[PDB]
């Protein structure tokens, strides 16, 4: 999916569709971050929640 | 011969002076304006056919329509250089004369160069404002050219209106260059906003802003 | 096959450095084409809030032409019954030779036009080519209101003048681009639609109303109402990446 | 705070096409999860083809937020702009 027709779908105006073309569709992830420092760094633990 | 071409050039140069000095705001009475070469050749040449540029000084009193609308406007000196290679010395004792009569801003047309050290001598003739221009520069006047469109300098108020109706900080406007021939036509400072009708063929008449630094 | 070869990548290239440039550039929700941060790049879209597909080439009547045939064409007197209109076209034609109340409003109208004249003729359009692109079609709204409302013959019209000259001029003052009521909206309004107000009131005068469209009255309010609608939906869509 | 009063509102009255198309794409997510429809059901059972035939009468209850350039915003009824 290039840059290309990433161009043309921003000329067309379907944001929702971008925003599905490069998510769901492919590789989508999830990050607990903190809100004082804001980094990546977190140590979490969910089933002891 | 020879002679008729620099007169002209000379000629040519008051002239765009004084349209300048009357597109600024102050007041030059027609008998001046519409000044003929014969009057040029016999009032300011020598009898040997020789310029005097001392006797080409004058000053400058507003109007009072643009006394009104532009508040913070003096008088106007001007006058023209007499040395070529203007050094510290004319550069010093111009500055003494501004600073003589406490007047406003004045335009020291030099020749072919101003040096460095005497390029130094402008922040140092405050309150006032010294304006320098070269000659060879003013021969012709870029606002009869066909590109150029009509540039009208705005008052304090009207920005702030013009500020409010778009929602804007001073920053984010199209900009101008201090240094750009039709920016110093009308004199700019920092934070002054010209405005700008150009013509256009999709709708005929654009009115376009765009500001200073 | 070598030069063909040879020029395609740097066309694409070129391409990537163009989009690359010219990509955050939106249209926001009152006629200001700002970029990512706020640098008012073009303060009305295309210096009229048109689109792109909407336009199509017009002709200017005004223009073209020499001042007897522009004469011949625009000018009405209703004191001489040589150059008035004609009788056999309107039934009202013996309650008019005579009022001035009416010749005013015809010269005042004339003098528009001339004004017109001069401007579009001096200042925009040097060369004094007539043919621009310009939105609304307005022939074809023309000849349609002739084909729904069957106005060909051979008939007399009923239609006023005042209702002629007073419907053009509170017509060309509800085409709206900018709206609201501070001074600068209003002026921009002015300036963003004046060719368009020319094409209007070069089209529509009364001799080529009255003697060459030969339209009455019902069709004549549809047309207003056309060309309102229309201009109203030919307008550009704030969000457009242009 | 910085909205904008219901007499002061300058924004185009006209239901633009991506405004018209976020409309029948979320009331259509909305009727397919088992939402309550506000027409007379017929003929007809694609979502979207519910959604377009209750914005052909004007029936949709949402509120467009228009946020203007500088921080502000407007709030129009779904069932006041003009649909074309
Ligand atoms: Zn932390």
């Amino acid at each position: 999916f290039g840059e290309m027709e990433r161009d043309c779908m921003i000329a067309h105006g379907a944001a929702g569709f971008l925003k599905e073309r490069l998510m769901e569709a492919s590789d989508a992830f999830r990050v607990h971050v903190c809100g004082i420092c804001g980094l990546m760094s977190v140590i979490a633990n969910l089933k002891k929640n | 011969e020879d002679n008729n071409r620099i007169i002209s050039r000379l000629w040519r140069s008051f002239r765009t002076v004084k349209e300048m000095a009357a597109d600024r705001g102050y007041f030059i009475s027609q008998e001046e304006m519409d000044q003929s070469l014969e009057e040029f050749r016999s009032k300011i040449c020598d009898s040997m056919g020789n310029p005097q540029r001392k006797l080409m000084s004058f000053l400058a009193n507003p109007t009072p329509e643009a006394l009104e609308k532009y508040s913070d406007l003096g008088t106007l000196w001007v006058e023209f250089c007499d040395e070529p290679s203007v050094g510290i010395k004319t550069m010093r004792n111009f500055c003494l004369r501004i600073q003589e009569k406490n007047f406003s801003t004045g335009i020291f047309i030099y020749q072919n160069n101003i040096t460095p050290s005497a390029n130094k001598m402008i922040p140092t003739v405050s309150p006032a404002i010294i304006e320098t221009f070269q000659e060879s520069d003013l021969v012709v006047n870029i606002t009869h050219h066909e590109l150029v469109p009509k540039h009208i300098r705005l008052s304090d108020g009207e920005k702030s209106q013009l500020l409010q109706r778009y929602k804007l900080k001073e920053s984010q406007l199209p900009r101008i260059q201090r240094e750009d021939p039709v920016a110093r036509y009308l004199g700019l400072k920092r934070g002054q906003v010209v405005k700008i009708i150009r013509r256009s063929e999709t709708s005929g008449r654009y009115a376009s802003y765009r500001i200073c630094l | 096959l070598i030069d063909t070869a040879v020029k395609t990548a740097e066309t694409g290239y070129i391409q990537r450095r163009l989009v690359k440039a010219l990509e955050d550039i939106m249209v926001h929700y009152d006629g200001t084409t700002r970029n990512s941060l706020g640098d008012i790049i073009q303060f009305l879209y295309g210096e009229d809030g048109l689109d792109g597909t909407q336009v199509e080439r017009q002709t200017i009547d005004t223009i073209p032409g020499s001042d007897k045939a522009f004469h011949k064409r625009y000018y009405v007197d209703l004191m001489d019954e040589k150059n008035s209109i004609k009788p056999d076209v309107i039934e009202y034609a013996a309650d008019i030779l005579g009022d001035v109340e009416l010749q005013k409003e015809l010269n005042s109208e004339y003098e528009q036009l001339v004004s017109d004249r001069k401007f579009l003729r001096e200042i925009v359009f040097v060369n004094g080519d007539h043919n621009w692109p310009l939105p609304v079609n307005l022939r074809r709204i023309i000849q349609n209101a002739q084909q729904i409302f069957h106005l060909d013959r051979a008939k007399a019209s009923d239609l006023t003048i005042p209702e002629i000259i007073h419907g053009v001029r509170d017509l060309c003052k509800k085409l709206f681009v900018l709206r609201g009521e501070n001074e600068l909206i209003k002026e921009a309004q002015q300036n963003a639609t004046s060719l368009f107000q020319c094409l209007v009131r070069a089209r529509l005068a009364t001799r080529r109303i009255l003697e060459e469209f030969r339209l009455n009255r019902d069709a004549f309010e549809w047309v207003l109402g056309t060309i309102e609608a229309q201009f109203q939906r030919s307008l550009v869509h704030p969000g457009e990446m242009v | 705070e910085l909205a904008i009063l219901k007499e002061e509102r300058t924004t185009t009255p006209y239901l633009t096409k991506y405004e018209r198309a976020r409309i029948l794409g979320t009331r259509a997510l909305q009727i397919s999860m088992n939402a309550p429809v506000l027409v007379d059901i017929e003929g007809e059972t694609d979502p979207l083809q519910i959604a377009m035939k209750e914005l052909s009468q004007r029936k949709i209850p949402l509120v467009i937020r228009r946020y203007l350039p500088d921080g502000s915003y407007e709030d129009w009824g779904c069932d006041e702009l003009i649909v074309d």
